[PDB]
C-alpha cells in the first residue's frame, strides 16, 4: 500500500523520461531505493524491474542500502586528493572502520568519496550532513569523530 | 512585456531606474556561492539579517550575490555607496560590521583584502592587482549583481540581446553571426559552435531541441556551477537565443542533482522567465514559442559525452554509441538536438549584445573571447578567474593567484582533469589557445586548473586519474573497461614500490591501445595522464621501478 | 563500388551500411567479438579495427565510399587486437573443460589461433554471480558483455528479466537485485541460452541422475519429443534424416531402456481432450478467448503477466505431462509394478520442460528431463554412429502418432491437430488463414452446422502483448514462446538461429510426410486407451488437466543489521525512512543493537532495519512480532520485548 | 583446465571428450599436486596438464636415445619430469 511514491509516478506521469528524477525523489523520501519499492515503481510503470536496477546503480547519487545516520562525504577531487584526501580515507576507516561505499553496522556513518564541492581553497574537505570542514588532516579528522561520537552516543 | 517589445523596454528602463536608486543607497551583497558558503557564507547573511532586523533600520537592503572570484579569501561582503570590499567575514563580527559601516561608513581595515604580491591591503577589490591582472567578459557586476533576481538581471541591461534577435534579427543572421564572431566550443573540444549551429538547423525535422550541459566534465573543476550560481539568466538568455536560432521548440538544461544550489537558481530562473513572458506559448507576442525544463543528473562523469548525455536525459543508462548519426541530425528521441557547454551559451548574449569585431577586440585571430577557469592547488589566491585566449599559465599561476604558499614551489600543472594533460615548466609560457598548445601535447580543457608542487609524485597523480577513470569508465566497450583497470592495476603497483621494466612497457603499449580503440572520448583520454608523465617525468616511473620516489610521498618503502 | 583492400582492387557492393558487413559479404573476414549470434550489435569489441588514410578505426561503423584505400592488416593493428584479446582473457573464467561452450566457442577458437599462452594482464577479481537455482545456469565469469541475452530477452522474447548493471569494471549483465533466475518472472524458454555465445548462460546437465538410475533396478521409459528428432542429427553433423527416432529408440534400448514411447502419441491425445474441451467452450461461448497450455513457458509468462486470464488457458496439460501422468497411473498398473519402480525420462528439446516437470501439479510424474543436446551427449559418449544404427519401431501401446501429433514440433501444430480433431467429429466448411506479421497467423474457420469461429497461432514470446490488447475477435489462441514453434526451443543444438530452425521444421514436415494415418481418431492405440482407461470423465479429468495458479513475487527484503537464520525469534523492525529518522529511529536503532550486544546472548531477538510503513506522521515507528506501535523508543520497544 | 592459453587447444583429445561426455563440473575436490613448469629452453614443460600417458618417455628413449625425461616418484605424485627436476636446458 504505497502513497507517497503513487504521487510521485502521478505528477511524472508514469513517464519512463522521468525515471531518474522519480528515483531521485524515492531516495529522498526513503533515504535509498528499497527493493520492494522500486518493483512497486516497475509495476506501476510497466517497466520491468531489471530496468531500474540497472539505471540505479549506473549513477552515484542512488544508494541500494540505507544512508549512515551521519553521512560522511570526502571530497576526492584532484585538489583534495593531492592535500591530503586519502589520509583523511584512512583516518576515517581506522575510526569508524569503514571504505567508501559501506556503512557502520547501526547505520551510524557511512561514507562516499565525490568529486571537487566547489571549496578548493580549503582542501582535504569533508561534509557530514552538509557541515563541511576544510583543512582537514588525520589527527582532525580523528578528533572531529571521537567528538562527533561522544555527542550522539550522548542522546539525552 | 507580453504582447509587444516596447512594453518590455519601458519594463527594463523603469528597472534600470529603480536599480540606481538601490545602488545609490547603502545594500550589503554577501557572495553565498559555493566555497564562501562552505566557509559560512549562509551563517553571516542569518546574522546580518538578524542585526539589521532588531536594529530595524532596514532603508538599508540585504542581497545575495555570486561567486566573486576571492573564494579562498573567507565569506565575501561588500557595501555600495563605499564599494568596501570585506574578505573573511565571520558571522561573529557583523554587528561591527553594521555600526561601524553601515551606519558611519568608517573603513575596516582589519577585515579588506590582502596583496599577495605587493604584501599590502587594498579597500577595493576592483583596485587589486589580481583583478586588474584579469579579464571580466562574462562574469560582471561583481559584488554587486542579484543571482536570485530576474529583475536585477533585467536592470543590468539583461535579455535585451533575445528581444534584439527576436524582434529584429531572424535565424539565418543569428547563425551568421555567430559564425562570424568565431565563437568555439568552451566544452573543451573548441568545435566551432556556429558550424554546429548551422548542422542543427539545416537538419530535416519540424522539432528539434536545444540541450546545455551543465557538467565540468572534471572532478576538480567548478566553472559551470559557479557560472550557473552567478548568472543564471545569461545562460537562460543564451539557450532561448540558441533555440530560436535554430528553430527548437523546447530545451534541457542538465545540472547535476550533486549541486543543490545551482539547480534552484536556474529553476528559479526559469520559472521567473516563464511568470514575466520571456518563456511561454508565444515569446513578445512573435509567434515564437519556447519552453525550459531542468533534468537532474544522477551522477556519472561519462555523461558529458553528447551520446551518454543523450540517452540519460531520456531515462536511460548514460551509455554512448558510435557518433554517426551525429546528434544534430537525430539526438533526442531521434530528432536534430544543439548541445552546448553552459559556458558557449552564456558568451551567445554577450556576442549578440556586442559585434564581431568587438568580441574578436578579446583572445588571438583563431580563438576570439575568454576563458573562466577554476585555479586550484597550494597558492596564495584560489578560485574562479577569467582571462583573455593569449594568456601564459606563468600570468595565471603568480601575477593572478599570487603565486605559491611560502614553503611551496612549482611542480606540474592539470589543465583538463583527466582528459587533460600534465604540463611541466616547459609549456608555462605558452598562450593559452585551442590550437597554439592543441600540437603540444596539450590542450585548454573545460577550464579546471590544478597546479602540482615538488613534494608530489606524479607516479601517484596518474594512478589517481586512471582510479578515476576505472571508476567512471560505462563497461560498454573492452578497451576502457578492461584496459583502464589493468593500467591502473599497473600504476598501483608502481606506487607500492613492486613494479619492473616489464610493467613499464606493458604500460607504455597498453595506452597506445586504450587511446586508439576506444569508443568514445572517455577511454580515449583515458591514459592521457600515463603519456603526459611519462613524456615529462619519466625518470620519476625510473626511481619507483628502483623503490626510490624522490617525491616521497607515497608510502611503500621508509624507515628500513 | 571499388575498394582498395591492402592494396588489391576489390568490389564491394553497391549500397552497404558499413565496410565489415561489405567485405564479409565479398568474402574478406576481419576478426571480432561482436557478431556472435542473430541478436548481435556492432561497437564493442573494438578489434575490427583497419587502417584509412593514416588513423585506425573500426570497420563496423566506417560507411564506405568509392576508392578508399584501407588496410586490413598493420602492426599496430596486430598490437591492438592482441592486447583487446588478452584483456578479454585476463579476466575470463578460463575453464573450458567443464563450459557448455567448449568446442563451439568464438573467444576459445580466437585465443587458439591468436597464440595467447600467458596472460600477460592480471586476472583481477570481480563480485561475480553464481545463479543455478533454475534450468538455466548463470556464471557471470564467462560474461563477454556482449549484451546478446538482453536484447533477446527484452526485444524478442518480451520480459526483460536480465539486464546490464553497474558500470566499468564492474559492470555484468545480471537480474535484479542478483535475484534467483527461479524467483523472478523468467519463462524459462531458454532463448538467452540458445543466443549466448559463451559458458555464461547454459543448460542445467541432469545425465548423471539419468546414468544412476539406469545402473540401479528401477524400469526406465523413455519418451522423445517430436522435435528432437528433427534437430538431433546436427550435433553429429550430418544431413537431415526421417526414422531418427527409431535409430534413437535402437539406441535407447542398448543403453538399457527398457521402453521407449512416442511423445506424439501425448500430442494426438493432449489434441483430442483440448478439441473436445474448446468446443464445449464454443457451444456455451465462455471462457473465451481460450489459450492453448502446452507451451509452459507461455502459461509461466501467464501466470506472471495475465492473472485474469488463468481461467481461459485450457485446462489439459502438456503433452509431455499428459503421457507420462498416463504411464505412471495406468502403464504401471497394467504392468503389475508400482509407480515407484518406474523411471520416466523425457527427452525435449525445451528447458521450460525441466521447470513443468518440477511444478507442484507435477511432481513425481516425469523423473528427469533432457534437453536434446544432453541426448547428444548420451550418444556421443558410447561413440557409435548413430547414422549406422538399424532403426527400431517405439514401443507399443504408445509408440504410433498421427502426424497431426508429431506436428507439435513446430508453430501451429497443435491449432492444426485441433482443428483436424473437429473437422473429423464436425466437418470444417472452409478455412482462410490470414499473416497480419511475421510470427503471427490467424484462421477464420466455418464449421459444417454454420457455427464459426476464429483462431491465432502466435509463436515467439512478446508478440503476444500486442495481439492481445488490439485483438479481441478470437475463440482460441495458440502461444509458442519460441519463435518457429519447439523446433527453435532452448535445448537445441547451437548454433540455433532461423536458418537452422527453418531447416528443422522443414526436417519435420518430412518427417509427418511419411506417416499414414493422419488425424488423432485414427489411432487405435488412443482410442483403446479412452475405452479401456479413460472411459469415465473424472478418472480423465484427474489424468489429462490441471489447474494454474497466479505469480506475484513476495519481496520482503527488509534491511538486515543483526539476522537470525532460523528459530523462533521476535523480529524486531526498526523504519528507516527520512520521516522516522527525522527524529528518533536511529537513535533507536542504536539503542536496540547496542542492548542485544550486552543481552540477547541467542538468536531470541532478531534486529531488522525496514523501509517506510506508511505510518508517517504518528513518531518514530518500530514493528515487533508484525505490529504497529507508534511513538517508539527504546523503553516502548523493551517493554512489547517483555 | 585452462584451454585458452594452451597450445593443444582445438586438438587435445581429453578436451574433447570432455566437451562430448557432458562434464559440466566435478564432484571430485581439486587435489593439489607439485607440479613442475619450466620455462628454461625452447621446449616448455608444464605437468600441470600432464596424462602421464609415457609417450614423452618412448619418444625421447627409443626413438631419439636420449632418454632425459623420465617417471618419477609414485603414486598420486607421478611426474614425468628431468633428474632431480633440473631445467631442461641444463641437462643434456
Ligand atoms: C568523458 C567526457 C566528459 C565530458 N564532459 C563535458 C562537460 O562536462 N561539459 C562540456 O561542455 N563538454 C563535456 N564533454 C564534451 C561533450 O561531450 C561534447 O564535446 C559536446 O559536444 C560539448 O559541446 P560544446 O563543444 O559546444 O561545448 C565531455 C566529453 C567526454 C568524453
Ligand atoms: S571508452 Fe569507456 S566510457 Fe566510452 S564507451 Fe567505451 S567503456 Fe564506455
Ligand atoms: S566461454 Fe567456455 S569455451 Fe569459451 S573461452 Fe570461456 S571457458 Fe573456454
Ligand atoms: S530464459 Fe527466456 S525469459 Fe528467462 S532470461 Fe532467458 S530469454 Fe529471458
Ligand atoms: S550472458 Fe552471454 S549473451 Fe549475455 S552478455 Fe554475457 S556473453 Fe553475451
Ligand atoms: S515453444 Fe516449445 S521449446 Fe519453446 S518454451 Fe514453448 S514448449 Fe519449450
Ligand atoms: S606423459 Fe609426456 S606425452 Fe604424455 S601428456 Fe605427459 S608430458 Fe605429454
Ligand atoms: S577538489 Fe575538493 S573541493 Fe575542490
Ligand atoms: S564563491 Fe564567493 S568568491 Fe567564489
Ligand atoms: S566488430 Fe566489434 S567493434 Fe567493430
Ligand atoms: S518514514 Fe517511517 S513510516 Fe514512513
Ligand atoms: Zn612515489
Amino acid at each position: 500500500h504505497f502513497e507517497k511514491v503513487e504521487e510521485i509516478l502521478k505528477k511524472y506521469g508514469y513517464k519512463r523520461e522521468n525515471l531518474i528524477k522519480i528515483l531521485l525523489e524515492i531516495q529522498e523520501i526513503y533515504r535509498y531505493l528499497p527493493e520492494d519499492v522500486i518493483n512497486y515503481v516497475s509495476t506501476a510503470m510497466g517497466i520491468p524491474p531489471a530496468k531500474i536496477y540497472g539505471v540505479a546503480t549506473f549513477y552515484a547519487q542512488f544508494s541500494l542500502k540505507p544512508k549512515g545516520k551521519y553521512t560522511i562525504m570526502v571530497c576526492d577531487g584532484t585538489a583534495c586528493h593531492m592535500a591530503g584526501s586519502p589520509e583523511v580515507l584512512k583516518a576515517i576507516e581506522e575510526e569508524t572502520g569503514l571504505t567508501p561505499g559501506n556503512v557502520t553496522e547501526d547505520l551510524m556513518f557511512s561514507l562516499d568519496q565525490v568529486g571537487c564541492l566547489g571549496a578548493c581553497a580549503l582542501a582535504p574537505v569533508m561534509v557530514i550532513n552538509g557541515e563541511v570542514y576544510g583543512n582537514l588532516t588525520a589527527d582532525k579528522v580523528k578528533e572531529i569523530l571521537r567528538k562527533i561520537k561522544e555527542k550522539e552516543r550522548e542522546s539525552a | 512585456m507580453f504582447k509587444n517589445a516596447k512594453e518590455f523596454v519601458q519594463y527594463a528602463n523603469k528597472l534600470k531606474t529603480l536599480r540606481e536608486k538601490k545602488l545609490n543607497g547603502v545594500s550589503i551583497y554577501v557572495c553565498v556561492g559555493t566555497g564562501c558558503t562552505a566557509k559560512g557564507a549562509l551563517k553571516v547573511y542569518s546574522a546580518f539579517e538578524e542585526e539589521l532586523k532588531k536594529r530595524n533600520l532596514l532603508k538599508v537592503t540585504l542581497n545575495r550575490t555570486g561567486c566573486c572570484g576571492r573564494c579562498s579569501s573567507g565569506p565575501l561582503v561588500k557595501i555600495m555607496p563605499y564599494r568596501f570590499f570585506y574578505s573573511n567575514v565571520a558571522p561573529e563580527d557583523v554587528p561591527e560590521i553594521v555600526d561601524r559601516t553601515v551606519l558611519k561608513g568608517e573603513p575596516i581595515e582589519r577585515l579588506f583584502l590582502t596583496d599577495p604580491l605587493t604584501g599590502e591591503k587594498v579597500p577595493r577589490i576592483e583596485d587589486t592587482t589580481l583583478f586588474k591582472n584579469q579579464d571580466f567578459y562574462i562574469m560582471e557586476a561583481i559584488g554587486e549583481s542579484e543571482c536570485d533576481s530576474i529583475e536585477d538581471y533585467i536592470a543590468r541591461s539583461g535579455y535585451e540581446s533575445l528581444v534584439k534577435a527576436l524582434t529584429s534579427m531572424t535565424p539565418e543572421e543569428i547563425i551568421e553571426t555567430v559564425k562570424a564572431s568565431g565563437l568555439r566550443g568552451r566544452g573543451g573540444g573548441g568545435f566551432p559552435t556556429g558550424l554546429k549551429w548551422e548542422f542543427t538547423r539545416k537538419a530535416q525535422g519540424d522539432i528539434k531541441f536545444v540541450v546545455c550541459n551543465g557538467d565540468e566534465g572534471d572532478p576538480g573543476a567548478f566553472m559551470n556551477r559557479t557560472l550557473l550560481e552567478r548568472d543564471p539568466h545569461l545562460v537562460l538568455e543564451g539557450m532561448i537565443i540558441a533555440g530560436y536560432a535554430v528553430g527548437a521548440q523546447k530545451g534541457y538544461a542538465y545540472i547535476r542533482a550533486e549541486y543543490p544550489f545551482a539547480v534552484k537558481m536556474f529553476k528559479k530562473a526559469i520559472e521567473d522567465a516563464r511568470k514575466l513572458g520571456l518563456l511561454g506559448e508565444n515569446i513578445l507576442g512573435t509567434g515564437f514559442s519556447f519552453d525550459l525544463e531542468v533534468k537532474e543528473g544522477a551522477g556519472a562523469f561519462v555523461c558529458g559525452e553528447e551520446t551518454a548525455l543523450l540517452a540519460s536525459i531520456e531515462g536511460k543508462r548514460g551509455m554512448p554509441r558510435p557518433k554517426p548519426p551525429f546528434p544534430a541530425q537525430s539526438g533526442l528521441w531521434g530528432k536534430p538536438t544543439l548541445i552546448n557547454n553552459v559556458e558557449t551559451y552564456a558568451n551567445i548574449p554577450r556576442i549578440l549584445r556586442d559585434g564581431v569585431e568587438n568580441y574578436r577586440k578579446r583572445g588571438t585571430e583563431n580563438s576570439p573571447g575568454t576563458k573562466m577557469f577554476s585555479v586550484a592547488g597550494p597558492l596564495k589566491a584560489t578560485g574562479i578567474i577569467e582571462v583573455e585566449f593569449g594568456t601564459t599559465l606563468r600570468d595565471i599561476i603568480y601575477n593572478i593567484c599570487g603565486g605559491f604558499v611560502e614553503g611551496e614551489e612549482f611542480k606540474a600543472v592539470q589543465i583538463g582533469g583527466p582528459s587533460g594533460a600534465c604540463l611541466s615548466e616547459d609549456f608555462i609560457d605558452m598562450p593559452l589557445d585551442y590550437d597554439t598548445l592543441k600540437k603540444a601535447d596539450a590542450m585548454v580543457g573545460s577550464g579546471g586548473i590544478v597546479v602540482i608542487t615538488k613534494k608530489t609524485c606524479m607516479v601517484e597523480v596518474a594512478r589517481f586519474f586512471l582510479d578515476f577513470t576505472k571508476r567512471e569508465s560505462c563497461g560498454k566497450c573492452v578497451p576502457c573497461r578492461e584496459g583502464t583497470m589493468q593500467a591502473y592495476n599497473i600504476l598501483e603497483k608502481f606506487t607500492h614500490g613492486k613494479a619492473t621494466y616489464e610493467d613499464l612497457k606493458t604500460l607504455e603499449h597498453l595506452s597506445k591501445t586504450i587511446k586508439t580503440a576506444s569508443l568514445c572520448g572517455l577511454g580515449k583520454t583515458a591514459p592521457n595522464p600515463i603519456l603526459s608523465t611519462l613524456k615529462l617525468f619519466r625518470e620519476e616511473y625510473i626511481a619507483h621501478i628502483e623503490g626510490e620516489c624522490p617525491s616521497g610521498m607515497c608510502t611503500a618503502f621508509k624507515k628500513y | 563500388m571499388k575498394i582498395y583492400v591492402d592494396g588489391r582492387e576489390v568490389i564491394i557492393n553497391d549500397n552497404e551500411r558499413n565496410l565489415l558487413e561489405a567485405l564479409k559479404n565479398v568474402g574478406i573476414e576481419i576478426p571480432n567479438l561482436c557478431y556472435l549470434s542473430e541478436a548481435s550489435i556492432y561497437g564493442a569489441c573494438r578489434m575490427c579495427l583497419v587502417e584509412i588514410n593514416g588513423q585506425i578505426t573500426t570497420s563496423c561503423t566506417l560507411k564506405p565510399y568509392e576508392g578508399m584505400k584501407v588496410k586490413t592488416n598493420t602492426p599496430e593493428i596486430y598490437e591492438m587486437r592482441r592486447n583487446i584479446l588478452e584483456l578479454i582473457l585476463a579476466t575470463h573464467n578460463r575453464d573450458c573443460t567443464t563450459c557448455d561452450r567448449n568446442g563451439s566457442c568464438k573467444l576459445q577458437k580466437y585465443a587458439e589461433d591468436f597464440g595467447i599462452r600467458k596472460i600477460r594482464f592480471e586476472a583481477l577479481k570481480k563480485e561475480h554471480v553464481r545463479d543455478e537455482s533454475a534450468p538455466v545456469v548463470r556464471d557471470t565469469s564467462k560474461c563477454i558483455l556482449c549484451g546478446d541475452c538482453v536484447r533477446v530477452c527484452e526485444e524478442i522474447q518480451g520480459v526483460g528479466v536480465i539486464e546490464f548493471a553497474k558500470r566499468g569494471f564492474e559492470s555484468v549483465v545480471t537480474t535484479a537485485f542478483d535475484t534467483p533466475l527461479i524467483e523472478t518472472e523468467c519463462v524459462l524458454c531458454g532463448q538467452c541460452v540458445a543466443y549466448c555465445p559463451t559458458g555464461a548462460l547454459s543448460i542445467r546437465n541432469d545425465i548423471d541422475k539419468l546414468i544412476e538410475a539406469l545402473e540401479s533396478d528401477k524400469i526406465v521409459i523413455g519418451m522423445i519429443a517430436p522435435a528432437v528428432r528433427a534437430a538431433i542429427q546436427e550435433e553429429f553433423g550430418i544431413d537431415e534424416d526421417v526414422a531418427m527416432a527409431e535409430k534413437l529408440v535402437s539406441f535407447l534400448k542398448t543403453i538399457g531402456f527398457d521402453k521407449v514411447f512416442d511423445v506424439s502419441f501425448g500430442a494426438d491425445l493432449v489434441a483430442y481432450e483440448e478439441a473436445h474441451e474448446f468446443y464445449e467452450r464454443l457451444k456455451k461461448g465462455e471462457r473465451l478467448p481460450q489459450f492453448t497450455s502446452c507451451c509452459p513457458a507461455w502459461v509461466k509468462h501467464a501466470e506472471h503477466t495475465y492473472p485474469q486470464y488463468l481461467q481461459n488457458l485450457s485446462s489439459v496439460k502438456s503433452p509431455q505431462q499428459a503421457l507420462g501422468t498416463v504411464i505412471k497411473k495406468i502403464y504401471a498398473r497394467k504392468l503389475g509394478v508400482p509407480e515407484e519402480k518406474i523411471f520416466l525420462v523425457s527427452f525435449m528439446p525445451c528447458t521450460a520442460k525441466k521447470f513443468e516437470a518440477e511444478r507442484e501439479e507435477h511432481e513425481g510424474i516425469v523423473d528427469i528431463v533432457l534437453t536434446t543436446r544432453e541426448l547428444a551427449q548420451l550418444i556421443k559418449m558410447s561413440r557409435i554412429d548413430i547414422n549406422r544404427v538399424e532403426p527400431q519401431p517405439f514401443d507399443r501401446p504408445y509408440g504410433v502418432s498421427s502426424q497431426a501429433g508429431l506436428g507439435f514440433g513446430k508453430a501451429g501444430g497443435v491449432f492444426s491437430c485441433v482443428l483436424s480433431v473437429l473437422n473429423e467429429e464436425i466437418g470444417i466448411e472452409k478455412v482462410d488463414v490470414k499473416s497480419p506479421e511475421d510470427g503471427i497467423r490467424v484462421a477464420e474457420v466455418t464449421l459444417k452446422d454454420g457455427t464459426s469461429f476464429k483462431g491465432a497461432v502466435i509463436y515467439g514470446l512478446g508478440k503476444v502483448k500486442k495481439f492481445l490488447e488490439e485483438r479481441k475477435d478470437v475463440e482460441i489462441i495458440e502461444v509458442m514462446a519460441c519463435n518457429y514453434g519447439c523446433v527453435g526451443g532452448g535445448g537445441q543444438p547451437y548454433p540455433n538461429d532461423s536458418r537452422i530452425r527453418e531447416h528443422r521444421a522443414k526436417v519435420l514436415r518430412d518427417t509427418m510426410g511419411i506417416k499414414s494415418l493422419l488425424t488423432p481418431v485414427e489411432n487405435l492405440f488412443l482410442m483403446k486407451l479412452y475405452e479401456e482407461d479413460l472411459k469415465d470423465e473424472h478418472t480423465r479429468h484427474e489424468i489429462l488437466h490441471t489447474t494454474y495458479r497466479p505469480r506475484r513475487r513476495y519481496p520482503e527484503k527488509d534491511v538486515e543489521i543483526l539476522p537470525v537464520p532460523n528459530g523462533e525469534k521476535r523480529t524486531v523492525k526498526v523504519c528507516l525512512g527520512t520521516s522516522c529518522y527525522t527524529k528518533g529511529s536511529y537513535e533507536i536503532l542504536k539503542k536496540l543493537v547496542d542492548y542485544v550486544k550486552e543481552n540477547d546472548m541467542e538468536g531470541k531477538i532478531e534486529v531488522l532495519g525496514t523501509f517506510c510503513v506508511e505510518n508517517c506522521g504518528a513518531s518514530p515507528n518500530v514493528i515487533v512480532d508484525d505490529k504497529i506501535i507508534g511513538g517508539a523508543t527504546f523503553e516502548k520497544v523493551l517493554e512489547e520485548l517483555s
